């Protein structure tokens, strides 16, 4: 426990689990909702996969 | 304004703080650990905010901040999933520490 | 035994292989029942689902025909390792990573597969324009130099077939690829997809020779081992696998003695001159229409094989 | 199309030991509706073990992943090259699978008691292709190296053949093998005649090579490579005998040709399954016959 020839600056980081507040004004965007579309994508002998 | 630097072992271009920390950050590095001081030394990231102010505020919020750390794990690994993690970090926005 | 007649009436009639038309102008309901194939995508209502007949077991039937439904390979890749400006129909190559548990795989377009061969030593301009840094790709293969050196690069890369779906995520990209079956895009306007192979890496083998014209002309990908680093070439042929290794040995006949003359194979593992693999079949008539691929800056020539049936195979070594 | 095969025949321990294996496969005797008990997997071929006939029986007859097991019936589905299926890796030598790797089916080499259910039923081993060729090489050379030290103990050491054959390595998964430390001479084991095939073709390959190279060089020049690759072997095996009985040399060439073709079809790993989306969470794999 003696001092070396140099000094050091530790640098860390910290996680702060906050709880944020989203505000957004009235009628900001105009969203375009499409009609949903289903499709079979994998058809093996035991279970089809939609 | 009364001195150039407070240390000449990290503020220089070929200094020790650039040698042992600043290489280009890759997601697919074989160690893959997260060093928290790499956000102050990356030459690409130090001029990633060379764009205008509003076009910096758009990209700070639109995508995740550069050089983030994974939570909910034992040791702080660098991000590779990016799926369910969401975090705003000023450290890649103002380039200082507290 | 009378319910047996109802079950066999539900089971008997195949789709009509022949139909006596009188005129094409009338367009009868019988020839419409011939020419109609049930779809694969419909709106999310009971009427549209029952009309498209998705809920029928095995194959689609409203309330077997020589068609096989495709299978889709689901791959998670890093967003840096892939370029989102890629075309849809481009054949990819999953590299088997050496960790026990990965989660994230590693795929390569032949543009991206070029820059693993380039560094350490037109097409290359576009390749270096797409991916800026090879070092973010050359660590996906952890030991590329050793694996090329002992000639075990063919058994660690398996082909995966062309891409169909590429969502534009920010960190971990999920792409979908057809490892087997009819390559057809999964888009809500169902549009066709053309397998694109860059032109300088795709040398034809029918016209390289220059009468029985078959239907299925296969597409062979070929890894070879060169002194200038390995190469990934693509071969179209209308012949058999037995024919394709003989004619590919004849095609590589200068290159084997080139690699032998510049470097003596001092050990036993340097004898293998790479391997080939059948990527699947397509029609020999309207195959390989030439087109172009434009990035923001430049444009390279690229072949466009249309209506590809992807079917990978194991690696057959060339010697 | 209809695909089920209902084989009619159990009790609670049999119910348990069959319900553990509700996703594995086994071969059949026929592609028909109802079958007897004997027509199930590998019962009539593994009870003296021999790899070549077991591979012939596994490639000859069809294959079937089983689905359900009742008290008296086993509803199982045969696999046809038309459509796709789903299988699980529920085998006693446990090898972790991967995505889009070709799966092979080999006859069980790691002991009858490992891959069986005693009521009989013997399931074949399902494990991916590079591990398959790796463990095939590592049991072939294990049989050869054990037989030479049972012949002459000064040739090789038993510990030296065991640091490289008692383990395989694929993709970081460093597995281990169950090797028979006492095989017993004069054959009588598993892989007892395939090594006996390998040694005969290795023995007869120089006698084929000299006759074949000398037979083609008077066919003056079709290519360079009939004479280019004369420099790459050693000169000792080049000028070996060059005088033998033509009938005896003909029989030696024919015997090495048939033993080369059978061993070459066998070293092709067999009925290759092509998986697409393995998930180690559910231990399932979407595969099809290829």
């Amino acid at each position: 426990k003696i001092h070396p020839g140099v000094a050091m600056t530790v640098v860390r980081t910290d996680e702060i689990l906050s709880e944020n507040i989203l505000f957004s004004s009235r009628a900001s965007t105009s969203m375009f909702i499409g009609t949903p579309n289903v499709s079979r994508r994998e058809a093996r002998v035991d279970a089809v996969t939609f | 304004e009364y001195r150039s630097t407070v240390n000449p072992w990290a503020s220089q271009l070929g200094s020790l703080g650039d040698i042992m920390y600043n290489s280009s950050y890759r997601q697919t590095a074989v160690p893959g650990l997260y060093s928290p001081c790499r956000a102050f030394f990356n030459k690409e990231e130090l001029l990633r905010n060379n764009r205008g102010l509003y076009n910096m505020v758009n990209e700070y919020s639109q995508r995740l901040g550069g050089h983030p750390a994974t939570s909910n794990t034992e040791v702080q690994f660098v991000v590779i999933a990016g799926t369910d993690v969401f975090l705003e970090q000023p450290c890649s926005f103002l380039q200082e520490a507290f | 035994r009378r319910r047996l007649q109802r079950r066999i009436a539900g089971l008997l009639p195949p789709p009509a292989r022949r139909l006596n038309i009188s005129r094409g102008s009338e367009f009868t309901r019988d020839v419409r029942g011939l020419v109609e194939e049930h779809a694969q995508a419909s709106s999310l209502s009971a009427a549209a689902v029952w009309r498209a007949g998705l809920l029928a077991p095995g194959e689609v039937a409203v309330a077997w025909s020589g068609w096989r439904p495709p299978v889709f390979g689901d791959f998670l890749i890093h967003a840096s390792s892939f370029n989102n400006a890629e075309a849809t129909g481009t054949p990819l190559f999953q590299f088997k990573q050496s960790d026990p548990f990965s989660g994230v795989d590693a795929v390569f377009t032949p543009l991206s597969l070029f820059i693993l061969m380039n560094h350490g030593r037109g097409l290359t301009r576009m390749a270096n324009l797409l991916y800026d840094s090879p070092a973010t790709l050359a660590d996906l293969v952890p030991d590329f130099g050793r694996l090329v050196a002992d000639r075990r690069f063919h058994n660690f890369i398996t082909p995966v077939g062309p891409l169909v779906e590429n969502i534009k995520s920010t960190y971990l990209n999920k792409i979908t690829t057809v490892v087997h079956g009819p390559v057809v895009s999964k888009a809500i306007p169902r549009s066709t997809v053309k397998v694109t192979v860059p032109q300088e890496a795709f040398v034809d083998l029918d016209a390289w020779l220059s009468q029985p014209c078959p239907a299925d002309a296969r597409l062979y990908v070929a890894l070879t081992y060169e002194e200038a680093g390995p190469r990934f070439t693509f071969f179209q042929s209308s012949r058999g696998h037995c024919q394709i290794m003989n004619i590919l040995r004849i095609y590589y006949s200068p290159s084997i003695m080139h690699r032998y003359a510049v470097v003596q194979p001092l050990h036993i593992e340097e004898l293998t001159f790479g391997a080939v693999a059948c990527l699947g079949t397509f029609s020999a008539t309207d195959g390989w229409r030439r087109s172009a691929f434009n990035y923001r800056g430049s444009s390279l020539p690229v072949v466009e094989i249309d209506s590809f049936y992807s079917n990978v195979s194991d690696w057959e070594v060339i010697l | 199309m209809d695909l089920k095969v209902v084989v009619s025949l159990l009790y609670t321990d049999e119910i348990a030991k069959m319900q553990q294996r509700i996703g594995c496969i086994l071969p059949l005797a026929s592609t028909h509706g109802t079958q007897n008990v004997q027509g199930l997997g590998l019962g009539q071929v593994y009870s003296v073990p021999d790899y070549v006939s077991m591979y012939n029986y596994l490639s000859d007859c069809t294959l079937a992943v089983l689905d359900e097991v009742s008290v008296d019936s086993l509803i199982l589905t045969k696999i046809v090259p038309g459509q796709t299926y789903a299988i699980k890796n529920k085998y006693q030598p446990f090898f972790q699978w991967h995505g889009t790797g070709s799966l092979s089916v080999m006859p069980p080499v790691f002991g009858r008691e490992h891959a069986t259910v005693k009521l009989d039923i013997v399931f074949p081993m399902v494990l991916p292709t590079p591990i398959a060729e790796e463990v095939l090489q590592k049991i072939l050379l294990f049989n050869v190296y054990s037989r030479v030290v049972m012949q002459a103990p000064g040739n090789a050491d038993m510990l030296d053949v065991h640091m490289h054959l008692g383990s395989v390595s694929y993709l970081g998964h460093h597995y281990e093998l169950a090797l028979p430390e006492v095989p017993g001479p004069l054959g009588l084991a598993l892989l007892d005649n395939l090594s006996l095939y390998f040694c005969i073709m290795v023995t007869l390959l120089p006698r084929a090579s000299m006759r074949l190279v000398r037979g083609l060089i008077r066919h003056e020049h079709h290519d360079l490579l009939n004479l280019f690759q004369e420099m790459v072997p050693d000169e000792i095996a080049r000028i070996d005998l060059d005088d033998l009985s033509v009938a005896d040399d003909l029989s030696r060439m024919r015997v090495m040709m048939t033993y080369l073709q059978s061993l070459a079809s066998l070293f092709n790993l067999g009925p290759r399954l092509a998986t697409a989306a393995y998930s180690q969470e559910t231990l399932t794999a979407t595969c099809w016959l290829r």
